[PDB]
């Protein structure tokens, strides 16, 4: 809000957004951006002190060179791996295998 | 100071001829009947590329 | 992480990437109504790198453009009609009905 | 699919070609109905395609034609429905004590 | 020809050196079996190229001339081996 | 070294390379109590684009222009792309700043990311078209060199062809004492520090 | 203007700086493709060499005007290399013992 020629600002609840684009470009919840071409399954997000949820990404080299990475699957694990959903790049969804 | 008195310099020459015959800089002679666009020779040994030559057949 | 520049490895690939990815940063283009909401510099860099690097250049270009469009939609900006000129194929591939 | 009066064998699939094994009871009372014609295979989509159109599979994951995988230092590209590896064939990896 | 301790064939190496156009997807050449097919022996081993044998080995160019003579599409067998001879002369120079 | 250090008793240190580079070191006692083009020092980087009106904006131009001393000074505009407006220099830039990617700084690549330093080097070399390309290049490389030195990496990069330093200029008649130091001499004996 | 100031005042009576100044200005105007400091250093070093040839050894190089990295040639722990305008025609070497 404007007052006396200056802006007075109040914080409001604000959801965060992480993004994995192109199989190699990562943008974290805090806005940090980087680019690593992985060849494994990696832990995207997870509580440190618990295992209520866990998101994994299967970033694999999909070309002749080592810098062509594809996101082949995304794994959502819930309640200590008691509910595992694997979504593949082909659109197939596997609930509990 | 670099000295060179041997006129034989086939090691610095690469060529293609005839029915897809390729001779590399190191003297290797092979046949690759590819009709696509290929990198004939490029300077990948440095951060900045001085040259990049590509050839295409039909 | 090395310091490769794929666009420098091919003249035609660099030309294609520059011609089709510069629409992200074009203020008077299909994506010009979003420059105030989302900064397109990172998306432009991703577009250039992906188009120059991956074998299926059109697929990676379309992925970068779609990622920018999705970010704009998340910010509340609609960029309908952005597939005219490139990425036309997915519009004519869904089932009969 | 084409109708058949006698169906005593089991329907071949691209996954059957990949894994080399099929999910079937081998011996059952012959039935009738529309099946994939002889010399044709059924993919995950649900249409009958020739052996030259069946996708490659690695670690149970579908590899599109033109894509490549990296296993134990070997690069295997999927072309014409077959996974051809650089160097002929990947030797059985040996791990030290 | 060594990707990672693996002896690459000329086909594999040539396909590895591919750089395609944006909208032009190209199919790699199909490896064909040999067709089971000596003019070049007279000239290459003759005195006409004698002053060139001592500097450039002729075996590779002999095989190249045989391939060119066998693979070319007209029965000008005397005049269908000019390219390999010209290349050998260039290498000799 | 090449730096002029202004030290204050309030906890403020300034390193000045005497040409274009300033490094302001602020003690943790000033966290959340500062403002300007250097941010507000509260460990959050997104809100550092706070204008003089105390509102965080997304436009870098607006945030920068809000902090000018004189309100009557004309506002800055977005500059042209240097390597696009001056293509004939681009190659030279890419050939000169490749020192930041070669074996010269190879030991530092694991401790300081050279991407932004390389980009700044190339852009400055492209835009240094009015005289003094070597000064632009040397400042751009010395920024990364100082970043490497701050984390304990004594990397030597100045050759007689790449940003030479005339140490012998400081040698008195018949003397040889001055030597180039990459990490410097933190505690060297002097009159103020006997 | 260094070719007209106190730096080369002593040489002005022995080498005319007219054509050297003109070449300096023309080269600095035309050195627009990158590396104008090299052009300027060469243009001034031509006049410096002309001055030095006729017995006048002026010290014109400063850390801001065409510096010379003599210290680069010092071995680890040594300090031997110095800038000489006159040069040292008969320094002692083992090719001229
Ligand atoms: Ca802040």
């Amino acid at each position: 809000t404007c007052s006396g020629g200056r802006w007075s600002c109040q914080e409001v609840p604000c959801p965060g957004t992480c993004s994995v684009l192109g199989g190699a470009h990562f943008s974290t919840f805090d806005g940090k951006q980087y680019t690593v071409h992985g060849d494994c399954s990696y832990v995207l997000t997870k509580p440190c002190d618990s295992s209520a949820f866990t998101v994994l990404a299967e970033l694999r080299r999909c070309g002749l060179t080592d810098s062509e990475t594809c996101l082949k699957s995304v794994t959502l694990s819930l309640d200590g791996a008691q509910t595992v959903v694997v979504i593949k790049a082909s659109g197939e969804v596997f609930l509990n295998q | 100071v670099v000295r060179a008195s041997n006129p034989a310099h086939n090691g610095r020459v690469c060529s293609t001829w005839g029915s897809f015959h390729y001779k590399t800089f190191d003297g290797d002679v092979f046949r690759f009947p590819g009709l696509c666009n290929y990198v004939f020779s490029e300077h990948c040994g440095a951060a900045y590329e001085d040259f990049n030559i590509q050839l295409r057949r039909s | 992480n090395s310091f490769e520049d794929p666009c420098s490895l091919s003249v035609e690939n660099e030309k294609y990437a520059q011609h089709w990815c510069s629409q992200l940063t074009d203020a008077d283009g299909p994506f010009g109504r979003c420059h105030a909401a989302v900064k397109p510099g990172t998306y432009y860099s991703n577009c250039m790198f992906d188009t120059c690097n991956c074998e299926r250049s059109e697929d990676c270009l379309c992925a970068a453009l779609s990622s920018y469009v999705h970010a704009c939609a998340a910010k509340g900006v609609q960029l309908g009609g952005w597939r005219d000129g490139v990425c036309t194929k997915p519009m004519t591939t869904c089932p009969k009905s | 699919m084409t109708y058949h009066y006698h169906v005593s064998t089991c329907q071949p699939t691209c996954r059957s070609l990949s894994e080399g094994d099929i999910t079937c009871s081998v011996g059952f009372i012959p039935v009738d109905g529309c099946i994939c014609p002889k010399g044709t295979f059924l993919d995950d989509t649900g249409k009958c395609v020739q052996a030259s159109n069946c996708p490659c599979y690695h670690r149970g994951s579908m590899i599109p034609n033109g894509e490549s995988v990296h296993d134990s230092g070997a690069i295997c590209t999927c072309t014409h429905g077959k996974l051809s590896c650089i160097g002929g064939q990947a030797p059985a990896p040996v791990c030290a004590a | 020809l060594l990707s990672h301790n693996t002896k690459l064939t000329p086909m594999e190496f040539g396909n590895l050196q591919k750089m395609d156009d944006p909208t032009d997807q190209c199919q790699d050449p199909v490896p064909e079996p040999p067709r089971n097919c000596g003019i070049c022996e007279e000239l290459l081993h003759g005195q006409l190229f004698s002053g060139c044998v001592a500097l450039v080995d002729v075996g590779s160019y002999l095989e190249a001339c045989r391939q060119d003579l066998c693979f070319c599409e007209d029965t000008d067998l005397l005049s269908c081996v000019c390219h390999t001879l010209a290349e050998y002369s260039r290498q000799c120079t | 070294g090449i730096y002029l250090v202004v030290d204050t008793d309030i906890g403020l240190v300034l390193l000045w390379d005497k040409k274009t580079s300033i490094f302001i070191n602020l003690s943790p006692e000033f966290k959340g109590r500062v403002c300007g083009l250097c941010g507000n020092f509260d460990d959050i980087a997104v809100n550092d684009f706070a204008t003089r009106s105390r509102s965080v904006v997304g436009d870098v131009l607006e945030f920068g222009n809000s902090w000018k001393l004189s309100p009557s000074c004309p506002d800055a505009l977005a500059p042209k792309d240097p390597c696009t407006a001056n293509p004939f220099r681009k190659s030279w830039a890419q050939k000169q700043c490749s020192i930041l990617h070669g074996p010269t700084f190879a030991a530092c690549h694991a401790h300081v990311e050279p991407a932004r330093y390389y980009e700044a080097c190339v852009n400055d070399a492209c835009a240094c078209d009015s005289g003094g390309d070597c000064e632009c290049f040397c400042t751009a490389v010395a920024a990364y060199a100082q970043a490497c030195h701050e984390v304990g990496l004594c990397v030597s990069w100045r050759t007689p062809s790449i940003c030479p330093l005339f140490c012998d200029y400081y040698n008195p008649e018949g003397q040889c004492e001055w030597h180039y130091q990459p990490c410097g001499v933190p505690c060297l004996r002097t009159c103020r520090n006997p």
